[PDB]
RNA sequence: AAUUAUAUAACUUAUCUAUUUUAAGUUUGAAAUUUCUAACCUAGACUUACAAGUCAAAGUAAAAUUGACCCAGAUAUUUUGAGACCAAGUUACCCUAGGGAUCCUAUUUAAGUAUCGACAAUUGGAUCAGGACAUCCCAAUUAAUGGUUCGUCAACGAUUAAAGUCCUACGUGAUCUG
């Protein structure tokens, strides 16, 4: 319960579809800007971190 | 042993009584010592299970000088627990009124013998460290000789009680070394509303705004030696009494 | 670290610890804790061993706490027989066992304990009168240090009389117990005459402090209930 | 008990009345309830209340310290969430099921097997201590060898080579009764 390593935060597709989607990174890193397949635009675009949902 | 083998309240009671977490389960305040017992049996409150050994809760000794704490058996791992002696009198757990309060965690003994200094000095209701902090333990208790319920002092505050501490419109201040003077406060000149934070935990920023409402000014104690500061709990005690003086 | 305790030596140091006799009779006692070792070696008391762990004293921590003993790495046994409770600490020292006053008198021995509490209050208020009896008690057994804590780090008969003579009112304390600074323990000549810790403090002794000519500030906890008067001690001065 | 208790009854506010500028609260209780990006697909399997989630041949397709669902959210239908609920008594007012009456001891061993039999293996006191090792004293990493006083959950005083941490129906002497 005390330890604490990781952490889920929303991952947004940045053209404007909405689509989005959760993965885990490290507390201590930066924000994460990944390249993921979005289905609304049926091709892969970039993702930038929104917000924290929990500590993992 | 349990006060009843059959009731389970009473062992509840006796394993509250002899345990600093289990006190805080059953919201009991032990007050360690026959002399302590008495400690929070003078300070208004009327045990109803006191922790003691098997053969010590018959013999009932300790009880003597409880004057009010009512001798139970206590198992001697539990009485070890709720050490900080032997004597745990487990009990429940205004304007120009002494009022303490040992914000956040502290010593045990600190929180719960500031809390009822105030008491004596006709405290309308003494606070201490939260339900959360370990204030109305039956260990934590016991070193403070007071009960927080049954005593005017209260230590398993809860969120209801909580409010009602700082609800009062009486100027509030954070004693540890330098929070005016002690007893020159607007505070201590008002109503004592005196809470002062934890010694590891501090005084909460927002705790420091909300005594604008109060209209207390934190407490300052002038050392002339080159220590950092003293017992915040005890610091606390000091105020307390001296708001209502002042007030 | 050094773990051989049976030593003639060590066997006499851990009697003297161990036993408050043996320790009068061997003038030495024993000190736990790294924070009250440092506090006795700043208040000037020559220690005759320093107790230190196999990784305190490589540390150096325990050689801090020597209090002007000497510093060497000691197993359990031995620093068992250096400190005076049955568990050693990892960091010991063994060492040797008016107008407006604030003065506190106790007369023939007094509990160790109350001695270390006591000293420990009167180091955060800050008086500048102290009256005891002759130093027949030891208050530097591990129990009277622990309650020192490092904070407290022999007027006799004669001296303890002239502070009785004087015109002073011992200010009254109890757990439920006027205000700490309503109370002229500082404002006014003090007299601290209250139950010691030898022979318990009931109700009635903040009664009897009140008998004394002061008023109240029932048996408050000797290190909450002192450590909160002299706060309100300071502020008084 | 635990949780309550708009049966009624009261008060408060409405209400309803005087003048004049029953309902809702709460309380009693008629009672009630419970207990004591890391794919898709698809043989065969796992996990599982249901559901979802797993492993996996084949196929197809991208590439080269929690864990799901329900259920609530957010928004515009896309996404995001970590089988006695909790819970005391009493019963000779009872019910059912029955059970009764109407330092030895038992093995094994055998130093000293007719008859026996050590060591073993299966209230305070007085007298005398036995044992555990996590070693205080005594002793040479090894060792439980013998000891470890008297008093006032903590603490203190005085001795002792030392007053380890403890256990042994007050450790242990042979009232009398039910």
């Amino acid at each position: 319960k005390s330890k604490s390593k990781t952490i889920l935060v929303k991952l947004v597709s940045q053209a404007g579809t909405g689509f989005s989607f959760n993965h885990k990174r490290s507390r201590l890193r930066e924000k994460l800007s990944l390249l993921h397949y979005d289905p609304i635009v049926n091709k892969k675009v970039l993702f930038v971190e929104q917000k924290k949902i929990r500590s993992l | 042993d349990k006060a009843f083998p059959g009731d389970r309240r009473l062992s509840s009671v006796m394993t509250i009584v002899k345990s600093r977490p289990f006190r805080e389960k059953q919201g009991k305040i032990l007050l360690e010592g026959r002399r302590l017992i008495a400690d929070a049996l003078k300070a208004g409150a009327v045990p109803k299970a006191f922790f003691f050994s098997r053969l010590e809760y018959v013999k009932e000794l300790p009880v003597d000088k409880l004057k009010d704490v009512s001798l139970i058996k206590v198992k001697f791992e539990d009485i070890k627990d709720w050490s900080d002696q032997g004597i745990m009198g487990i009990f429940a757990k205004h304007t120009l009124p002494l009022v303490l309060i040992c914000d956040n965690l502290r010593d045990p003994g600190n929180l719960g013998t500031i809390l009822r200094s105030a008491a004596g000095a006709g405290c309308s209701k003494v606070l201490l460290t939260k339900g959360c902090v370990d204030a109305w333990e039956p260990k934590v208790l016991r070193a403070g000789m007071g009960a927080h319920f049954q005593v005017p002092i209260v230590n398993n505050v809860e969120w209801e009680t909580v409010p009602n501490h700082l609800p009062p419109d009486t100027r509030v201040y954070v004693a540890d070394n330098c929070g005016v003077q002690s007893y020159d406060l607007d505070w201590t000149g008002a109503p004592a509303a005196v809470v002062i934070g934890g010694e590891t935990h501090g005084v909460s920023l927002e705790s420091l705004q909300l005594a604008e409402s109060t209209g207390g000014k934190r407490l300052l104690i002038p050392v002339v030696p080159g220590v950092d500061s003293l017992n915040s709990a005890m610091a606390a005690s000091i105020l307390l009494f001296e708001g209502k003086r002042q007030l």
